[PDB]
């Protein structure tokens, strides 16, 4: 039986891990190779490297980071921040990505996913999704939260699955960084709209939340803060969500 | 006495994945070399990987181009281990429904359908039950259609939705994984350690 999958998502500016970490066990916590590695060890499912740079340098930096993961990293990851057409997504991909997560310039040109899809197959692609209540209903929001594009979040997400996506990496964005749980509310909305997996982001702070979001319908929950400043043991989470009925992955 | 493994390097996919951890595997063996391998102009190895991710149609295409089909069977008929992954794993067999009309490399009988869940791909980590020599655990899985073999050449099973399949799959030295043990965290690290140790203790 398939694992629910506890997912990592690593800030990454200039190829270096924002703001470093707590693991002093590390020789150096900002290099986003180590890092992964150590996550691969201690049972992370799957990786999510989150390129939030701003250099003039930013695409061959993050061209750079790929190929240095690949050479090392022995767990799925996905690359994501700023890939705004096919050409970047392919170099990435062919560079090593399993997998690119596109958002604004998935918006802008809905078509970008199924020329993705169509090269690399479906499981190359997610699509993140940055939703927000307004008005009493759910809307898309683009440009790192931060613009309303006047989109349903139903009409969307329907539309993201037929242009082909592999995945959605579902945010709410009155949660990201709070601490205060997923928003559970907008995972079982999405739920019964798309048969497509989902990956709850945005809000985790306790193991409880996790279990939230998989009572839900998310296939996987995705964490950073809790993760970088290690107030949550992903093994101990783990044998949480096992107690609690939750097929996850835990090995000896 | 130095061991040669080699590896199918025409794709289609990132066969670099399965390089990297194959020498990954091998870190902890000396006198062990790993080759990429897109010509039959080399003498055989002692144990040879068949990768890939992609069109079953494409697969078989680039081996034929690149004048491997009779390579991989002057391996199996000289009882050396050949090791087919993923998409590779797949080609061993004789058809796929992937690609109507193209024939496989039918070195074990047996034929390739589409899984029958709603959500394809099975796409994830899911769990490999194994008969004998390889650990029992969950694997990375992506791919949309499966193997149908008899019962003597299944060496692991897998549910996905409902549905069990050969994740594993065994014919003598022929072996077939359908996940990504390259892509499978600490597990799949020694399950391809044991692959080499099974063509080291014959
Ligand atoms: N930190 C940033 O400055 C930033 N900049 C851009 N993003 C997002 O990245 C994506 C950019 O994609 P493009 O439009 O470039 O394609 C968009 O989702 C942006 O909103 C950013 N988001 C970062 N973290 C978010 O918060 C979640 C973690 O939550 P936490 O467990 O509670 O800590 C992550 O999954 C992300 O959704
Ligand atoms: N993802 C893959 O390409 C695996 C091999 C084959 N195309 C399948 O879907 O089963």
């Amino acid at each position: 039986m398939l694992a629910k999958r506890i997912i990592a998502c690593l800030d990454v500016k200039d190829g270096r891990v924002v703001k470093g970490t707590n693991f002093e066990n590390l020789r150096d916590s900002g290099d986003p190779v180590e890092l992964g590695k150590f996550y691969s060890e201690i049972g992370i499912d799957e990786l999510v490297f989150l390129d939030i740079t701003a250099s003039v340098e930013k695409r061959k930096t993050m061209l750079e980071l790929v190929e240095k993961v690949a050479e090392q990293i022995d767990i799925p990851f996905t690359v994501g921040g700023g890939i705004h057409d096919f050409e970047t997504a392919s170099e990435l991909i062919l560079r090593g990505a399993d997998k690119v997560s596109i958002n604004t310039a998935a918006v802008e040109n809905p078509s970008l996913i199924t020329q993705i899809a169509q090269t690399f197959g479906s499981q190359a692609v997610v699509v993140a999704i940055d939703a927000k209540r307004v008005d009493g209903e759910f809307m898309v929001f683009t440009y790192s939260g931060k613009k309303n594009t006047g989109i349903l979040l139903r009409d969307w997400v329907v539309e993201v699955e037929k242009r082909g996506a592999g995945e959605i990496l579902l945010t709410s964005i009155d949660r990201d960084g709070t601490k205060s749980g997923y928003d559970t509310e907008m995972i079982r909305f999405v739920r019964p709209l798309t048969t497509l997996p989902i990956i709850a982001s945005g809000g985790a702070g306790k193991m409880e939340h996790f279990l939230e979001a998989f009572l839900a319908g998310a296939d996987a929950a995705l964490a950073a803060s809790v993760f970088h400043f290690r107030e949550i043991d992903v093994r101990e989470l783990k044998e949480y969500l096992k107690k609690h009925g939750v097929n996850v992955r835990l090995e000896g | 006495m130095g061991m040669r493994i080699g590896i199918i390097s025409v794709g289609p996919g990132n066969i670099m994945n399965l390089y990297r951890g194959v020498k990954r595997a091998s870190e902890n063996f000396e006198d062990v070399s790993i080759e990429l391998v897109e010509s039959p102009r080399n003498d055989l190895y002692d144990l040879l990987f068949i990768p890939g991710v992609g069109h079953f149609g494409e697969g078989m295409r680039r081996l034929r181009e690149n004048d491997l089909i009779d390579f991989v069977r002057k391996h199996v008929e000289d009882e050396r281990y050949v090791v087919g992954v993923a998409l590779g794993m797949q080609l061993l067999f004789e058809e796929s429904e992937e690609a109507p009309g193209v024939k496989g490399l039918s070195l074990i009988e047996g034929n390739v359908v589409k899984l029958r869940s709603r959500r394809l791909p099975h796409m994830g980590w899911n769990e490999v039950i194994f008969k004998d020599t390889f650990p029992n655990g969950y694997y990375y899985f992506v791919h949309t259609y499966r193997a149908v073999c008899e019962e003597e050449h299944v060496l692991g099973t897998t549910e996905y939705d409902g549905e069990i399949f050969p994740s594993a799959v065994r014919k003598g030295r022929i072996l077939g994984f359908q996940f990504h043990p390259e892509k499978s965290s600490k597990i799949g690290r020694k399950l391809l350690e044991k692959v080499i140790e099974c063509s080291l203790s014959r």
